[PDB]
């Protein structure tokens, strides 16, 4: 049968493939100004228009782990905070020898903030005035072996200089909308019951992906999005146990946290034409800061975990451990709230060993109970090698951080004994592990319009 | 229809309405200097395609009859069976080995049919 | 004639010699990101109109015959008294209403008759 | 055949094969906003050269049969002479002075013979 | 007077100010018009106008 082979144009074939993608957010953010917050500043208003639809007859291979979407989020909201610490005053003449007061309180049930003195560049470079601030513990160092219990450091000038972040930027994370040019397509994988590879048998054509809340975290994923219909659990292989275990959650558990303690601002001027703010004295009574969880809430949440990975290692039950130890910045959870970072030691939620069994909550001995304590720091290497310092700004009153609990970060622990209650633990990783636990639904492709097959047409001249 | 209304489906539905998936390679707008790279959009996309697509004779965003003989040693299925069943996301991984040879031999071939014109009205 | 050499002038004139103000689309020198920004200026504008002028069959800037049937609903001034009297820069804002349903109309009616085109030769 | 496989040949060798030449108007990758700029590349260039090559009435990147009369105060070399012997490379030189005139004659014959199409499907 | 509320720059002697002109100028696509009637109250119609 002598075919003559023609071409169509407008096929509609797949090519996964590389690309950059747009970031956009909600038009509500765009009266304001500029860098308020940075979404309106560096990202371009959006659209949800036209509607998310089915594609009828597919079936579609998606790779949570091997995208590399997540990294160009990355890239590029490090960049954006990088532009976002060029236009604010860089410290300086604050790293000298701070003069510290050093009675000491030493009598418990308190924990407190010590008061320190440094002297600073007024509108003459040519003379210096005295000044004090109040600074939280961690930021202020011993200064020098000469032990002058009076003389402390500010902790940098050890590694690197800071930058105060100018108080016309607030850190509370507006949606963004990670979106494609066209000529390519981003499509949505649309089974719930997904293990994170192989096929997605059902898929849709997305014009760009719903709104993606970078909370920063490093021990739980706040604000966010939850499970269909249970717990499901991710991992690339749990053969190397060094890998970050995923958990989605369910049902949302419910955190508050306070800073009890008011603190007031203090303005203080240093150099030509610049301001630094401090920490005035405190009105009122010393108090600690925390956090409080609902117990039989996250017990019976802790057990819904707990029947999900014994699916994994049937004959050996489970034990949840406290954290790795050793560097704050790991074994800590902390996160920001209200443009404060917390820092909070928490052996207390992961505590327990648990057993297949489901030990209920009813009948209630207490619906009042809860389990609840975070430090705070000024001074924040929030990424390494990145220009770490950001010198946070004290905030005036109080806050308060309800929020909710969508899903943990885990480390399997490997073998002791061949004990039946081999140990799961929390574990701190990457800010690029906390974005991989959003964007999973997720795959870019290449549209190829152009395609060759057989009509049955013949040529003419 | 949508923007891949027709992906996994048969030939007679994917070959008719080709034009919805053709019309969007128009979008972007400004973030920086990356995104201005990022508009290769139709100015390089399209542009290239639209070019192997005159080359070869067909200067039309739609089905285009050329010349070049299909051939035993590159189908190998049942003719009637292709147009009525697969899919073009199905067809393309069957035919990928012998894109390159056919990208020449449907341009020397118009090459070869439109001198003919020269002579045909001098 | 100038880039605009038919503003305000009958159909007659304006719709001969179409080409002076069809060429004006090339432009653009160096002035940073902001200006180059400022190249969309044909790069895109062009490709938009050009890729919906072909859709239509129209592989061509000048007039091009189309099919669809123009009615009754849409007209109400009278046929003779267009073509001789009025300008475009009132022209377009008597139609403007019924553009969208028009730009389908073009393209369905091509995506149509180039089909029977591969029956009849096939 | 290479990027410039004809030229100093002979009309005849360089005017047949000349998609080989057409083709190689792809290319560049990032180099920063100077580079940006240097990619005007077909994104100007092709859409210039094919603005004027369709305005002409040749929609293709290929010879193309226009008819505007060739004159004795053009020419002057022997008609015969020119196809078999001379190249591309110096016969540009000798009719570089009239390239203005002839860009507008082609369009405005363009114009007068889409015309008579129009009228007779009227 | 400064360090009130800013830093300052001095001027480099290599630039001086006087004011040349400048044609603030279209790009192909778009096009200025030019209102043409010297009696015009800043609104209206301009029943002269050049391209
Ligand atoms: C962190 O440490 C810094 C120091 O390093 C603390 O800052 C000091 O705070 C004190 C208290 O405010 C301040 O001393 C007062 O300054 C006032 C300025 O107006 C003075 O008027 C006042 O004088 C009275 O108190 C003295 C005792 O402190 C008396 O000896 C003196 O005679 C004055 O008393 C007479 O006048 C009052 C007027 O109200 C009258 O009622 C009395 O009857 C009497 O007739 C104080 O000297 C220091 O100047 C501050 N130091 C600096 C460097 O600024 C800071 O408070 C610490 N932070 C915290 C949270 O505690
Ligand atoms: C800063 O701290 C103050 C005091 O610690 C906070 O004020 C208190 O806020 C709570 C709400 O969070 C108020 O509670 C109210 O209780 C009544 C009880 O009948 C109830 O009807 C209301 O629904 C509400 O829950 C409380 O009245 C208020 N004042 C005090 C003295 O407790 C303040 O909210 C904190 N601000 C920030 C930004 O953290």
């Amino acid at each position: 049968e002598n075919l003559w082979v023609t071409v169509y144009y407008g096929v509609p074939v797949w090519k996964e493939a590389k690309t950059t993608l747009f970031c956009a957010s909600d038009a509500r953010a765009y009266e304001k100004e500029v860098h308020n917050v940075w979404a309106t500043h560096a990202c371009v208003p959006t659209d949800p228009s036209p509607q998310e639809l089915v594609l009828g007859n597919v079936t579609e291979n998606f790779n949570m782990w091997k995208n590399d979407m997540v990294d160009q989020m990355h890239e590029d909201i490090i960049s954006l905070w990088d532009q976002s610490l060029k236009p604010c005053v860089k410290l300086t003449p604050l790293c000298v020898t701070l003069i510290c007061s050093n009675a000491t309180v030493k009598n418990g049930t308190v924990e407190e903030m010590k008061n320190c003195s440094f002297n600073t560049t007024t509108e003459i470079r040519d003379k210096e005035k005295k000044e004090y601030a109040l600074f939280y513990k961690p930021d202020i160092v011993p200064l020098s072996e000469t032990n002058n219990t009076s003389e402390y450091r500010l902790i940098n000038c050890n590694t690197s200089a800071c930058t105060q972040a100018c108080p016309k930027v607030t850190f509370e994370p507006i949606p963004i909308h990670y979106c494609a040019p066209a000529g390519y397509a981003i499509l949505k994988c649309n089974d719930e019951t997904f293990n994170g590879t192989g096929p997605c048998s059902n898929v849709s054509t997305v014009q760009c992906t719903h709104g993606i809340r970078p909370v920063v975290s490093t021990q739980l994923l706040l604000n966010g999005s939850l499970a269909e219909k249970e717990i499901v659990i991710r991992s690339e292989n749990l053969t190397n146990n060094a890998k970050i275990i995923i958990v989605h959650l369910h049902t949302p558990v419910e955190i508050v946290c306070t800073r009890p303690n008011n603190n007031t601002r203090k303005s203080v001027r240093i150099g030509p034409g610049q301001t630094f703010y401090a920490t005035g004295d405190i009105i009122g009574d010393i108090k600690q800061a925390h956090c409080n969880i609902s117990e039989e809430k996250w017990n019976d949440t802790l057990q819904k975990v707990g029947i999900e990975l014994q699916k994994h290692f049937p004959n050996k039950t489970i034990k949840y451990n406290q954290s790795a130890g050793g560097d704050m910045e790991i074994t800590t959870h902390s996160f920001n709230c209200g443009g404060e970072f917390f820092y909070c030691n928490t052996s207390n939620l992961f505590n327990g060993t648990y057993n297949g069994t489901y030990i209920s909550t009813n009948s209630s001995a207490n619906s009042t109970s809860t389990i609840t304590q975070c430090r705070i720091k000024q001074i924040i290497n929030m990424w390494q090698g990145v220009g770490r310092c950001m010198y946070a700004p004290p905030i005036a009153g109080n806050i308060t951080c309800r929020s909710n609990i969508t899903g943990l970060l885990l480390t399997r622990d490997g073998g002791t004994n061949s004990n039946e209650t081999e140990t799961f633990r929390p574990a701190g990783g990457d800010m690029r592990d906390n974005w991989r636990s959003e964007l999973y639904k997720y795959k870019v492709v290449k549209i190829e319009p152009l395609g060759v097959a057989p009509t049955r047409c013949k040529r003419r001249v | 229809l949508g923007f891949l209304g027709a992906a996994g489906s048969t030939m007679g539905a994917a070959s008719m309405t080709l034009t919805v998936q053709a019309r969007n390679l128009l979008s972007g707008t400004v973030w920086g200097i990356k995104q201005l790279q990022a508009r290769v959009l139709a100015v390089e996309r399209y542009l290239r395609d639209q070019q192997l697509l005159g080359i070869w004779g067909c200067s039309g965003k739609l089905i285009c009859c050329t010349n070049v003989p299909w051939n035993s040693s590159w189908s190998n299925r049942n003719l009637s069976e292709i147009w009525d069943n697969m899919t073009w996301l199905q067809w393309d991984k069957e035919i990928s080995n012998y894109t390159q040879i056919i990208y020449g031999l449907l341009e020397e071939s118009q090459n070869q049919q439109e001198k003919n014109e020269q002579d045909l009205l001098a």
